[PDB]
């Protein structure tokens, strides 16, 4: 695995590590990488239909919703690390699969988990010699996050993450107004049963300078970094936004609407606004 | 849901003694100072009495118009408040509420402010002839 | 293209001193964070290290060889010299000047292998 | 004790249009105000505390603003269920048990 | 555009404080569970500039097993870990603190305490949350404790008494009579609070000085007709000013803040070839002038019972990790460091004052510390240029 | 004083072979070590400037493999002009210690 701090990406390639067509000097690779908040992790692995890769199975079986937490029991990634974003792309052009995990902007506590890719069961014959494969184990250590993401949690369950966690109620109409500056994490979390207006926030947002007109964040700005998922294991949609080295001030919004409730989040970007948050942060530790 | 319900109101001749009762459902009344307000002829609620927390001694306060007659009692064991009325004048006909100080805030000088959140429906008390 | 050129006597009488001077060409020593030292190779043998002194005038020697050798930089001519007294019949060797970084114990230091060696001069102690 | 003044006593506005109610306090109270709404036939309920924070189970159209001696409660896009009387009580300095004159919102 | 200081904070739907959540529905719950079997500590050891500490608790009716010691926490507070003696917080030496107890929400009870930076001593107080009464499936509950250490502000606090009210709680001030032509120019050291008192101030008060360039306070805290300017921990130039305006007594009283001394000797390493940099570092070792086969290693050792100085690093290459927000670990004689930790948790001291600069291509990163470090610590940062690397290792006692 | 040794004593190999030379250190010198080759009568040359690294200006045949106590330098393929004597050194702390060295000759 290689870490890049400019793009904040940790890449773990195992295509040539557990290959069954060659001989390796190590039975298993025990690599533990300590991630942080907002740390993309990319793993490219083979598929079930490729050369000398018949016996290739993954622990956990599904790489979307489950991650191995303790011993050999896969627990939901959302359950252990709330707000995590998982993408699994299966490319049949080269018979590969890319798995991308994005850590939430804030981690409430130290988190440990692991993944396994087993190809040792794959067998081959070369020069009248029996050649086995190998297995790969990746240990992931998550560091504690910094402060809290200054957004709004309409879900009522992401209280640790955001600074506005209001439980949903029948006929609920809440307006969220949060102002953030550069290098400040913001976002929202709504119910997946609702409608996100406009679709794909923050990829497209309502502009409060254009009278709630639909615009795209790419047109609004270029040096911003965002992410969004529509439905997690527990069934909530999330979106995160970060402004980096932007000298423009603006205001945008998103809405989560239904037949009985209508939540909205209105975010103001000001390059010359620093959050009047105390310098020290509450340090949480578990001692017994 | 936390709420308050009151009873004991009705029609009573002037110069008698009445007993309004208030009770809290869904929580405990021992952590809140019960303030008995009244409203007459579609006016703003007017302070009638206040009974304070056990931690604050248990002092009772009353407005000038009713000072020396009305007596407030509490039972934290049953979480029930009572307003005992002695020699009601004609002007006591009104609807009475038993609010609780849901929001409180203090400072170095002691108690500083109360804001009431939960109001009972209110008991109508009428005195005439 | 830094270069080190040795200079000194090709033969000395036994029980005497030994003075050599290395001249640096191409670069300079006044503004270098690199230490400059001496390495001795007797014929048919490996290499033995003989001290090093910083440009401003520090002193570091071999722990069993702090009694006789002295080393001095002259920045004006961009040279540095080694004087080793009380030569012995087993002190014949070729002397290489090395430009190498410091140790790991100092507060601020450069750590590097000895690069840009000198050509080497032969010093003999015979009858 | 402090006395709060509300003017006008009656506010007329058509449904779907915001109405503004103002509460002026004689002394300095900072940002400790409470707005109560009372619909006819039932007790008043706590609508806003802190002069800017909405109580639980309150639609966002009830906006509170102001500080010091002047405060304002704006009702935006008034519906048919937002006709009541509003009282402002100051709870910064003792005693807190003092309500305003009451302001009524009617249909134009 | 004169508006009251309390009106310059705008409005925010968030909290912006020391939230110590303890609620069953919250993430840091206290009901019995099999995943975690240990108590939760919410330790906050730092000075507060009118800052808030919140202690969310579950409602009594919903969770009758939950109890809090003392029951009226932040009104009465424990004073000892072992003696368990509850004392009124009014007699703890606190100045201008206040408490709010919000119970309107039907899910949790909020208890906030607002603390001022005017305390004359270092105060410590605990508040325990016992949930051992709740037992589910023969499993006892977990406890919790909020420890708050209000450190006395380690620098001189100044006050401008430009209001009619009398502030007997803090007696060091300048008052109106010290103004010359309604213009004040105070010379402050680093980290020197200036708590100006004014009912009406400028909309952009303490944000734009009268010429003489301009510098930014790390904080401009508006609270109850009090504008707090926190003097910066590190300054580079002399011609520096910051302006505020008042209209008190129908007079435009102007206030001008300006530090006097500049450019401390930064305890760090200068890997840049620039010898005319405006910064002054203890050490120096060029990375561009050394050859490719050389590894540069420099160490900065600091030893003092109390610290007021800085640690910095100036280099023309890339800096790994993003120092000094994040640093490496003391990984020596084994391999090049590859694990990232936060400096705040690495040194175990709060409110560290960071600083960044870009002198041409030279990236300069600094962090200044005021106070006493609990335990001796060390950390490393790496600067890479081309293929050459320089390791700066700080060892703070 | 850190003591370094080079193994084995002498080397005899034919053209086009791959040969590994081992180096042992008395103490922990981290990853600081240098591999030198010297032709008879000439000054030594810095083949490898760090364990598991290569110096600029050298053919890619030589490969460095070492970290900690044991170190190794491998030559893949051979050339007629590869006859020399080798020198393992530690540039970690004064004094500088050089290995005994191996002899590379064509046969
Ligand atoms: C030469 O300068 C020395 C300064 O310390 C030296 O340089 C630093 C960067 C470290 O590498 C340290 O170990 C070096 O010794 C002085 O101590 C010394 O006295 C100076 N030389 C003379 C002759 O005065």
């Amino acid at each position: 695995c290689k870490y890049d701090v400019t793009t904040k990406v940790a890449t773990c390639e195992i295509i040539d590590t557990i290959d069954s067509s060659v001989l390796k000097e190590h039975h298993t690779v025990h690599y533990s990488i300590t991630l942080s908040r907002w740390d993309k992790l990319i793993i490219k692995y083979p598929t079930n239909e490729k050369t000398h890769f018949e016996n290739f199975f993954v622990n956990p079986f599904n790489l979307k919703d489950k991650v191995l937490y303790n011993y050999n029991k896969p627990i939901n990634i959302e359950h252990i690390l709330p707000g995590a974003i998982t993408t699994d792309i299966y490319d049949t052009r080269t018979k590969i699969k890319q798995y991308i995990l994005r850590i939430p902007p804030y981690v409430h506590k130290d988190i440990h988990f692991s993944l396994e890719f087993n190809n040792s069961l794959s067998l081959t014959k070369q020069n009248q010699n029996i050649i086995y494969g190998n297995v790969a184990k990746i240990f992931i250590h998550i560091n504690q996050g910094y402060k809290e993401i200054h957004g709004c949690d309409f879900t009522g369950k992401y209280s640790h993450l955001f600074t506005y966690s209001k439980k949903p109620l029948p006929n609920d109409d809440d307006i969220c107004n949060v102002t953030i500056g550069n290098n400040t994490f913001s976002g929202f979390a709504c119910l997946s049963h609702f409608e996100l207006k406009p679709n794909n926030c923050f990829s497209s947002v309502y502009d409060y300078n254009e009278a709630n007109k639909v615009k795209k964040l790419f047109d609004l700005s270029t040096k911003v970094e965002l992410d969004h998922i529509k439905q997690n294991t527990s069934g909530y949609t999330l979106s995160y936004i970060i402004f980096n080295k932007e000298s423009t001030k603006l205001k945008f919004s998103c809405t989560c609407s239904s037949n009985y409730s209508n939540y909205t989040i209105r975010i103001t970007f000001d390059p010359n606004y620093i959050i009047p948050e105390p310098q020290s942060r509450a340090i949480i530790k578990y001692v017994d | 849901e936390e709420q308050l319900v009151e009873s004991g109101g009705g029609l009573v001749k002037p110069g008698r003694s009445l007993r309004l009762s208030c009770s809290a459902s869904g929580f405990t009344l021992g952590d809140y100072a019960v303030t008995w307000f009244r409203q007459a002829s579609g006016k703003e609620p007017e302070w009638v009495g206040v009974i304070r927390t056990k931690d604050e001694g248990g002092t009772t306060e009353y407005a000038a118009s009713v000072k020396g007659r009305f007596s407030i009692l509490r039972d934290d064991s049953k979480s029930i408040a009572h307003l005992q009325m002695n020699s009601l004048k004609i002007e006591d006909t009104a609807v009475y509420y038993c609010t609780r100080n849901g929001l409180r805030w203090y400072d170095s000088s002691g108690p500083r402010g109360w804001a009431f959140d939960i109001w009972g429906p209110g008991t109508l008390v009428v005195v005439s002839s | 293209q830094l270069q080190l050129q040795e200079s000194g006597p090709g033969l000395v009488k036994p029980s005497e001193t030994l003075s050599l001077t290395c001249t640096v060409s191409g670069g300079s020593i006044s503004r270098s964070p690199y230490y400059w030292g001496w390495i001795r190779q007797p014929p048919g043998k490996g290499l033995e290290w003989f001290g090093s002194i910083y440009n401003n005038g520090s002193t570091y020697y071999n722990p069993p060889l702090k009694s006789r050798l002295t080393i001095s930089v002259d920045t004006s001519k961009n040279q540095f010299s080694l004087k080793l007294s009380s030569v012995t019949a087993a002190d014949t060797a070729v002397y290489y000047c090395a430009r190498h970084g410091g140790s790991t114990g100092m507060k601020v230091v450069v750590i590097a292998p000895p690069d840009y060696w000198g050509q080497g001069t032969l010093v003999t102690v015979s009858s | 004790e402090i006395v709060m003044t509300q003017s006008p006593a009656t506010v007329s506005v058509s449904p779907g249009e915001r109405a503004t109610l103002s509460c002026r306090t004689s002394q300095s109270v900072s940002n400790k105000l409470a707005w109560y709404q009372q619909k006819p036939g039932q007790a008043p309920r706590l609508l806003i505390y802190g002069a800017s924070t909405r109580a639980t189970g309150i639609p966002a159209r009830f906006s509170g603003s102001g500080s010091g001696t002047q405060f304002t409660l704006t009702i935006s896009s008034l519906q048919s269920e937002d006709f009541a009387v509003y009282y402002c009580q100051q709870y910064n300095n003792w005693p807190p048990w003092t309500f305003g004159r009451g302001t009524k919102v009617e249909i134009k | 555009d004169f508006c009251k200081p309390s009106s310059l904070n705008s409005e925010i739907s968030g909290f912006i404080g020391y939230k110590c959540n303890f609620s069953n529905e919250g993430v840091h719950n206290l009901k019995p569970d099999m995943r975690e079997r240990r108590s939760i500590f919410c330790t906050i050891h730092s000075y507060f500039i009118y800052d808030k500490i919140r202690l969310i608790i579950p409602k009594k009716s919903s969770s009758p097993e939950f109890k809090i010691l003392p029951e009226k926490c932040f009104q009465k507070v424990y004073t000892d870990y072992e003696n368990r003696v509850e004392t009124d917080i009014s007699e703890l030496g606190l100045i201008e603190y206040e408490i709010e107890e919000n119970d309107t929400n039907p899910n949790y009870n909020e208890r906030t305490i607002t603390i001022s930076p005017f305390s004359p001593k270092d105060i410590e107080f605990f508040c325990f949350c016992d949930n051992t009464e709740k037992v589910i499936s023969s499993i006892e509950g977990r406890s919790a404790m909020v420890h708050v250490r209000v450190l006395k502000y380690p620098h001189n606090i100044l006050f401008t008494n430009l209001t009619n009210d009398l502030f007997t709680y803090l007696p060091k001030t300048y008052n109106e009579s010290n103004f010359v032509s309604n213009v004040l120019e105070v010379e402050l050291n680093d980290g020197e609070l200036f708590v100006l008192a004014c009912e009406l101030i400028n909309k952009k008060c303490f944000q734009e000085g009268k010429e003489k360039a301009l510098y930014k306070s790390n904080k401009i805290i508006y609270h109850k007709n009090l504008t707090i300017f926190k003097a910066p921990f590190y300054v580079t130039s002399k011609d520096v000013n910051t302006e505020c305006t008042c209209k008190f007594k129908n007079n435009n009283y102007k206030i001008v803040l300006k530090p006097k001394y500049e450019k401390k000797v930064i305890h760090g390493c200068n890997f840049s070839s620039n010898v005319s940099s405006k910064h002054t570092f203890t050490d120096s070792l060029d990375i561009s002038l050394v050859d490719d086969s050389a590894h540069i290693s420099c160490n900065v050792h600091l030893s003092e019972p109390k610290y007021n100085h800085l640690v910095g690093l100036n280099c023309p290459g890339d800096i790994i990790p993003d120092c000094f927000f994040q640093v490496y670990q003391p990984e020596s004689e084994e391999l090049e460091p590859s694990n990232i930790v936060y400096l705040d948790s690495q040194i175990n001291i709060g409110d560290i004052e960071y600083y960044e600069d870009a002198e041409g291509d030279d990236k300069i990163k600094l962090f200044g510390i005021v106070g006493s470090i609990p335990k001796t610590t060390s950390f490393t940062c790496i600067c890479k240029k081309d293929k050459k690397s320089a390791y700066m290792t700080v060892t703070i006692d």
